């Protein structure tokens, strides 16, 4: 509709349902974005 | 060499002795001539010695481990190896007898067993180290009687009762009902004793059913070479027990020193925590089984296998005889390569104790 | 006889009680038990009925406690994720957590206090109300039509007007009834004066109790120590809550330095060493920290003078010391640890310099925020003098923090901890340095500063507690969002520290910087109580000259007039300050008191 | 059933831990070893029931402890090599964050000797040294940190510490109970 | 070699110090003294010219101290007569007598300060008035001629009226003009507002110092004991100072009697007695105690009620207030000793209980004469309202009290130990029964009674030292006497007590009683400058409607208005009631907490 | 004056003496005996000049001590039944006032022993109690007084108390510094 | 001479000589009122 009025909304409920399903996916996963120190040793040694 | 030594011998006043005990014996030797020597020794080593076969990635891998739990030396004749003396001792052409006598630990010692994947040996090595020739070895076994288990344990006088109901419908119609009640007047057992049990059935299905009571053997090997390990899971039913059939509708009572001794098998001794390398445990599970075949009500009772009997003062003398091992228990059913010359004859065999069934005159 | 039974009786209880303290085995345990139930059996049949009446009294209650302390441990959450962290990254960082589980525990208690006798009242009466009680409340409940078309605008309810500016989070919501109803006799100013006061002298008691209990039952055994140097590294220098293989092997490395750094001193024992550039990196360091403090003071009131509009003429500009203020709270800490790298000393002192600086930061920005609020309000008003309503303003203006703050801390974790660790993990091969074994790092989970952001939320919080009554009821659900961002992050993006210090190795630290946030908080709301004048067109107090009135009018019909002037002298200033005096004089007696039995234990 | 009433009202009298919490440790001790663990263990099955240390000592908790070993044997019943349900309960019970002070004093100096004597010799204080390093330090290294223990924690002059010695130098360290502790 | 010589000279300077306080042989200590002077010789040549300079400072220091020190051993009085009071009868009674001195000393303090600022510049400016200085202040200074000839009438100087009124004594005397003359311009309001401030915080400070200086720095090894009787009662069991034949037999007796004693209660250590008839005993004596409380209250209220007169109608009844109160201090403390006979207990217990009652005696006495004396005096201004003085008829109430009680105490002296003594020596050889060995006796020296009224004299000093500048120049001629009527009396009349204990066993309990009677005699005083307004007619604060405002109007004079606004909102009083409930918190804490240490010293 | 510059600087620095108090022990000191005490006394005089015993016991300060003997052989030189101006003055200096806790307490330990080996014995205990009791109490009362003392204030179980005992035990009490004092 | 004007300054001239003379002779005597118990106890026996 408007957009000053309902466009704001829009992208609030587009937001809001990006954000439950990337909070899902990360809930029912173990990422672990840091290395251990063993590889990372090895990387650095070569 | 063959050609030098004429005869070789170990010999020991008993084959049989208790955790604690003072174990004697000798080695005899005899040559025909003089034979430069110099020294010979004599080792205890009691070895746990197991085999794992794993695949991993399509490659075949034996993991070999082993622990060595006693290891006890003494010198019998000649110079030791730090003796810088050129002056080498010589042994007279005949016959020699070399006696020594050990003291055994107080410690809980693992009892012996012969498996494919595991196997514990006591043993002594004789060795008669010997210039510009092969040493001679001469090996002899024995059996260890352990662990220590006592049945004045607090543990083991306590009595044990279960009971439990099933209902194969609504819990309103009563119908259907099926119910056992169990009391065993302690856990700890001797092989060989009669197990006293008492039970209250009730049925009021259709079908008859039976009390199916098995003896479970869990023998875990563990090694532990590689990164994760490898275990091995192996299970057996030592003996199965099939209680008389029970009318539908009706309800019976049941007592093994009633009816008929439930007869415990020769098996050896639980040991647990004992020796890291093994794990042997007992597992008696009562199920009823019905016309076709089908098992419910599982109750798991861990045992125990002891085997000093529970003992008031005033006990009957203490010898009881000795038998060969059974067949059909772990233990007995594998004999390794080394053991075998070529009815079969096998060089060394555990040996268990028993009380000879009621002779009538 | 009585005296050797009541000897007996006392000394099986006491076996009894202390049974826990004392290293026995499992049986021994038990036939300890069943012989002192015996003997309990032996000695039922050798008193009276009143003894055996105070027996069963006992026991009822034991179960009582029993049962509650069972049914208490079903309602504790977090417990899993707790120990997870605590297993993987010691033992130093999940009191974090255990800590912020207490303040979400007392912020829950603070909002149903603040919700149970006053936001549930005036519902249930606005629910029932009748047509004379909707006429004096529309012009406080009900939006203005002029303005109902702009109530949402993407800035009317970011900045909490509109829709939200009418709501039962605001102060000005309430009605100035004295009664509610008729039959029930329910006083709302006077509720609303008593919860205000309640909350604070139940976060006063919260806060001491668990002093207490952390002090005098807990570590009352650590006064009076002295060296013993390398019985503390070596004989508490594992950690038994450590159970990954890299923190272990991390662990090992830090006490191996340790024990390698404490001999070297302890052997040479020589510290003579005086460089001229480094003196002016320090003194240069130590300038710029105060330039930059002057430089935050003088953004915050910059930004809170360029909000000098009352009217809903522009919203860009007026939505500013909300985003200045916590931008700084989240900017200058991080640059403040950069200048440890110009002091390069022990880290012990290098934290204490740190959280010293971060502190003065924090209460200087929150006392000049409270003085430009006011000045700013004041200013207002004398310019306004129907009249504006100004505890719903400075609700607005609280609230608006809070929210703000939170945002930016998500944005800090996502930056920081996040999308660093994703570059560096998929950028470190083809960098042009070194930048896994550089500055940058991983990024490591730092307590004190994260529990200085949870002190000086709640301290917002109870400031701003009195002119919005659901503002706790909010912070729960802000601090949920925190526990668990905070717990992603730490579990997900960081990597445990190659050697961890504590600023006081003390667990009543924090507790007291929070005690003295509480008093700073308390300050202003008692001024503005004793002081401040309410506004006549909202609120339960615009009936009245002071905020305090409720209270003493009550007072005042209750009590006569000659011993209420009696005891009205008693506040002139020359009897208060001998007062003040003697409070400090014992307070010196009992610190001399407190030296005295250190020295003892010593 | 697990456990009758009067059973969990002696484990909760003599330990820590709720209902709750027996009910969570037999879980895991189930989760050990299903198969040597019964379904019910009401009785006296929880006395007999033990697992060798090795299991035990592959759990999370322990797994990367340097005296796993130590803990298993000095916390266990008077079988050695076997770690039983009662005494895995005292174990996790005062290494709980409710026990006092004195009990993890008391239970902290019983592991930290080896032999038996009472006393905290060169050997013991050795061993631990290379025990929890991981024979990383040089001898000369571990033999300078045992005598400034020795000389800086004893008073009586016996190059040895005692219960009473411990307990009088380790308690007022502040990280005592911080990391004298388990969570389970 | 800095290094080297610093370590030498600390090393020297440690040795110099500790000589003194070394228990070595007279000869070793010699040689000890010439090997450090050889020392200090051989490193004098050492050193730079600064250094030099800074020793020779240093020593000329330490001269100066040495040479002052000396000169205030030349001026310390009673010497001879504290040693043999000392050698006769103990050195616990002693103590009264060392406490004296040091109140003289304190009291000497007083005076001068209260007489070089105050008093001296006024009777300066006063020999030298001119005309119209002497037209402004001759309504206060000089008598009326009406009333000149009835200067002296038996009754009227008695009552301090006539020519003592109109003295510098009083506060009245004191002229208005903000200077008291040219080239000078000494603010003579100003003066007398800050010597009464300066009197009350040099007294604080004194006491305070005298506390640390017999606590901190004498007895710092004396806290946290336990048991130790035996050692107690035989180590330190004998007097060293005693040096009569008498005084040392019978503490002997005394020493063996506590052997005996703790021995019998030692051995037996059954404590088993119920008799209704002692617990009926027991409760009429604390009823009958309280209802003789009391009566003081009722006769202190009726004899300030009835002097209702000002003017001079009569004066055989407005002399009853200060005779009436002065005999119940006097005469109702030994009555209590009398009622100690029927709660028959531990002397030391009993001894305490008697210190509590009449404690509580004397503080009920002071607030309800105070009290009817200040409403009186409001009571009268109103109905009068140049203008009365009501400041000045206070101050010669304060007066009138302490000459009253001084002329009592010497009445009591010669009555209890000089005439009851003369009788029972010359006529105990023909009484009906033997009163030497009954309750009579000969007199035993009371010191804690005695301190008690010093004490209460000293706060009497304190609360009327602002209405009349020259009591402590009274107080110090009544001390005088005291000490010298009380050395003689114990002298010529008393006999050593055959056991004497102490309430507390500590130096600083008298001090500590002194220093809680300085609060409460500061109490009064604060809030008569802070609320009460000054007479028209009378004093140099006449011309302010406060007794405070001579000090502000000169802080306004130097200091903006706009941060004086900024400092006044502080003192408000949300602001300090939020301070009052923090000191009461941190109070109840540091008492737990004092209480969990102590455990832990234990 | 009577006394050099470096005597009375010598006598400060030692002692705990001005000059008025010097030269007022002086005058006492000379009113024990005219005849024998010098009344020009500079220089190497103090050290020589020495009285018996006896002449020192017969002042009033110590006339009624008990122990006045033992005070007067602890505080003499090496000399035995002869005490000089020196150590008159150090007796004098140590009893003041002005004397620290530690002096007085040192002094005391010094004092109460008999045999004079630095340790408190049965022997020595029981001979102070005998003398101070002046023989009013029975044998049975000193076995009982002598024990509790030996019993309650021991911490090695030697059945003796040393310096370091005495130290820790007495400096609590709060009538040791008001008795332990003679004025002068 | 007057009788409310100088008999009471009268009075109180003699008096204060006296008190002076009281006061003067006595401090010079050393009297001790009090009794020694070595009296008390010879009384006693007799
Ligand atoms: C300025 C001066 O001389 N003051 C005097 C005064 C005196 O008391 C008064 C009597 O009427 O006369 C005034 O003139
Ligand atoms: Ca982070
Ligand atoms: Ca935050
Ligand atoms: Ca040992
Ligand atoms: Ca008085
Ligand atoms: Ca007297
Ligand atoms: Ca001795
Ligand atoms: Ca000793």
């Amino acid at each position: 509709v408007a957009p000053g009025l309902r466009l704001w909304m829009l992208i609030a409920l587009v937001g809001g349902v990006l954000l439950i399903m990337i909070v899902i996916v990360c809930c029912f996963m173990r990422i672990r974005i840091p290395r251990t120190k063993r590889q990372i040793d090895l990387i650095a040694a070569k | 060499g063959m050609d030098y030594i004429s005869s070789f011998d170990i010999r020991l006043n008993k084959d049989v002795y208790y955790a604690g005990e003072t174990i004697s014996g000798s080695v005899l030797l005899e040559n025909t001539e003089n034979i430069k020597i110099r020294g010979i020794r004599v080792l205890l080593r009691g070895k746990v010695h197991a085999t794992l076969k794993v695949v991993k990635s399509g490659e075949r891998r034996t993991l070999k481990d082993d622990q060595y739990v006693l290891d006890e030396k003494q010198l019998l004749w000649g110079k030791d190896k730090s003796d810088e003396s050129d002056s080498v001792p010589i042994l007279a052409r005949g016959v020699h007898q070399f006696s020594f006598n050990f003291d055994l630990p107080q410690s809980s010692l693992p009892c012996s067993l012969e498996s494919r994947h595991c196997t514990i040996r006591y043993y002594f090595k004789v060795i008669i180290d010997i210039p510009y020739a092969s040493s001679p070895q001469g090996i002899k076994y024995f059996t260890i009687i352990g662990p220590h288990i006592d049945s004045m344990e607090e543990k083991y006088l306590s009595p044990l009762s279960a009971q439990d109901r099933k209902v194969n419908c609504c819990w309103c119609c009563q119908r259907g009902a099926l119910a056992l009640r169990i009391i065993l007047e302690r856990t700890a057992y001797v092989c060989g004793e009669n197990i006293r049990v008492r039970a209250q059935i009730e049925n009021r299905q259709s079908t008859a059913q039976s009390l199916v009571i098995r003896l479970v053997q869990h023998v875990e090997v563990f090694v532990e070479k590689g990164l994760l390990g490898e275990n091995k899971m192996m299970s057996c039913v030592v003996f199965e027990h099939k209680s008389p059939a029970i009318a539908a509708n009706s309800q019976g009572k049941y007592d093994s020193t009633l009816e008929q001794p439930i007869r415990l098998p020769v098996v050896p001794p639980t040991l647990v925590g004992v020796c890291r390398l093994i794990q042997i445990y007992y597992a008696l599970r009562v199920c009823m089984e019905d016309e076709k075949g089908n098992e419910c009500l599982h109750i798991d009772f861990p045992l125990t296998v002891a085997t000093i009997p529970y003992r008031i003062p005033n006990a009957p003398p203490p010898p009881v005889d000795y038998d060969f091992c059974s067949n059909h228990v772990e233990g007995g059913k594998y004999v390794s390569p080394e053991f075998r010359l070529g009815e079969e004859i096998v060089l060394y065999r555990p040996v268990y104790v028993k009380l000879a069934d009621r002779r009538i005159g | 006889t009585r005296q050797a039974l009541l000897e007996r009786i006392r000394q099986k209880k006491e076996v009894i009680g202390k049974l826990r303290c004392q290293a026995w085995s499992m049986t021994r345990k038990r036939r300890t038990l069943k012989l002192a139930q015996k003997y309990l059996e032996q000695h039922e049949s050798k008193v009276s009925r009143s003894h055996l009446y105070m027996e069963e009294m006992r026991k009822r209650a034991r179960l009582m406690k029993r049962s509650f302390s069972n049914f208490k441990t079903y309602l504790i959450p977090w417990e899993s994720k707790i120990k997870r962290i605590e297993s993987h990254f010691g033992s130093v960082v999940s009191s974090y957590f255990t800590f912020l589980r207490w303040i979400v525990f007392v912020n829950i208690m603070i909002t149903l206090i603040a919700l149970v006798f006053v936001v549930l009242p005036e519902t249930l009466a606005d629910s029932v109300a009748n047509e004379g009680r909707f006429n004096r409340t529309k012009t406080r409940k009900q939006i203005p039509a002029n303005e109902r078309v702009h109530a949402d605008e993407l800035a009317v309810v970011w900045h909490y007007d509109g829709y939200l500016r009418y709501s039962p989070l605001f102060y000005g919501y309430y009605s100035d009834d004295p009664f509610l109803g008729n039959k029930i006799k329910y006083a709302l100013p006077l509720a609303y004066f008593m919860v205000t006061l309640t909350i604070f002298a139940y976060s006063f008691f919260a806060i001491l109790r668990k002093m207490a209990a952390n002090a005098r039952m807990s570590k009352l055994s650590g006064s009076k120590a002295e060296q013993y140097i390398f019985n503390w590294k070596l004989f508490t220098g594992w950690d038994y809550t450590i159970g990954n293989s890299e923190t272990a092997s991390n662990t090992v490395m830090a006490v191996v330095i340790k024990l390698r750094e404490s001999i070297a001193d302890i052997k040479k024992d020589a510290h003579g060493k005086f460089r001229l550039l480094q003196f002016s990196l320090r003194v240069f360091a130590n300038i710029i920290i105060c330039a930059m403090l002057g430089f935050s003071i003088y953004c915050i009131i910059f930004a809170v003078q360029k909000s000098q509009v009352q009217d809903d003429g522009n919203l860009f500009t007026k939505n500013q010391v909300p985003s200045v203020v916590s931008t700084i709270t989240h900017v200058f800490p991080m640059i403040f640890d950069l200048i440890g790298k110009m002091e390069n000393y022990h880290p012990r002192t290098a934290l204490r310099a740190h959280l010293g600086r971060v502190l003065i930061l924090y209460t200087v920005n929150y006392i000049t925020l409270i003085f430009a609020l006011f000045e700013k309000m004041t200013a207002l008003r004398d310019r306004v003098n129907n009249d504006i309503c100004w505890e719903t303003i400075i609700g607005q203006e609280i609230v608006k923090l809070v929210t703000m703050d939170l945002i930016f801390t998500i944005l800090s974790i996502l930056v920081i901890d996040l999308f660093r660790g994703l570059w560096i993990k998929y950028c470190s091969s083809w960098w042009c340095w070194d930048i896994e074994t550089t500055f940058p790092e991983y990024g490591e989970f730092k307590v004190a500063e994260n529990v200085l952001h949870i002190i000086n939320n709640q301290g917002m919080i109870w400031l701003g507690l009195f002119f919005a009554p659901l503002l706790p009821a909010i912070n729960n659900i802000k601090l949920i969002i925190l526990m668990y961002i905070r717990g992603w992050a730490v579990m997900t993006c960081n990597v445990p520290a190659r050697e961890i210090f504590r600023a006081s190795r003390s667990s009543n630290f924090y507790l007291g910087i929070l005690l003295i946030w509480l008093l700073l908080c308390t300050l202003p709301v008692g001024f503005v109580i004793a002081s401040m004048s309410p506004s006549r067109s909202c609120g339960p107090f615009a009936r009245y000259q002071h905020f305090y009135t409720v209270v003493t009018r009550e007072i005042e019909k209750r009590v006569d007039q000659t011993v209420l002037s009696y005891i009205r002298h008693i506040a002139s200033p020359g009897v208060v300050i001998p007062i003040i005096l003697f409070l400090i004089l014992i307070i010196y007696f009992l610190f001399s008191l407190v030296r005295g039995l250190r020295e003892a234990n010593t | 059933g697990v456990f009758t009433r009067e059973q969990l009202d002696e484990y909760q009298d003599c330990t820590f831990f709720t209902r709750k919490d027996i009910i969570r440790l037999y879980k895991r001790f189930y989760a050990l070893n299903p198969h040597k663990v019964p379904t019910n263990m009401q009785g006296n099955r929880p006395a007999i029931t033990t697992l060798t240390f090795e299991e035990v000592e592959k759990m999370p908790e322990l797994k990367e402890n340097p005296f796993k070993r130590r803990i298993c044997e000095v916390f266990s019943e008077d079988g050695r090599g076997n770690l039983s349900f009662d005494d895995f309960l005292d174990m996790f019970s005062v290494f709980s964050e409710m026990a006092p002070l004195q009990l993890k004093l008391k239970y902290a100096f019983r592991i930290y000797d080896y032999d038996g004597d009472e006393l905290l010799g060169h050997d013991d204080l050795s061993k631990m040294i290379r025990s929890l390093t991981r024979d990383e330090l040089s001898d000369v290294e571990v033999e300078f940190i045992i005598e400034r223990i020795i000389e800086e924690a004893d008073l009586d002059g016996d190059s040895s510490i005692n219960f009473a010695e411990f307990e009088h130098v380790v308690s007022r360290s502040p990280d005592f109970i911080r990391t004298f502790h388990i969570r389970i």
